[PDB]
């Protein structure tokens, strides 16, 4: 399939192909995609969370993020 | 930031 982690079934979880943290695909609006890794996590999901999307035009992941 | 989907 797309995804051979997962199979793209919509019922299973995945940390690949949907929010790296979940695995949940629900709100995509709401997934921010790493300008590093390319993996997407909610906003709701990181720590801290966020309450809406970052209105900078990129976005860094916890893993890849430099220290503060 | 991308999001995996955008409302535009
Ligand atoms: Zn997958
Ligand atoms: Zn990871
Ligand atoms: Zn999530
Ligand atoms: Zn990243």
């Amino acid at each position: 399939p797309s995804c051979k982690h997962c199979k793209d079934d919509v019922n299973r979880l995945c940390r690949v192909c949907a929010c790296h943290l979940c695995g949940g695909r629900q709100d995509p609006d709401k997934q921010l995609m790493c300008d590093e890794c390319d993996m997407a996590f909610h906003i709701y999901c990181l720590d801290p969370p966020l309450s809406s999307v970052p209105s900078e035009d990129e976005w860094y992941c916890p893993e890849c993020r430099n220290d503060a | 930031a991308r999001t995996k989907q955008t409302a535009r």
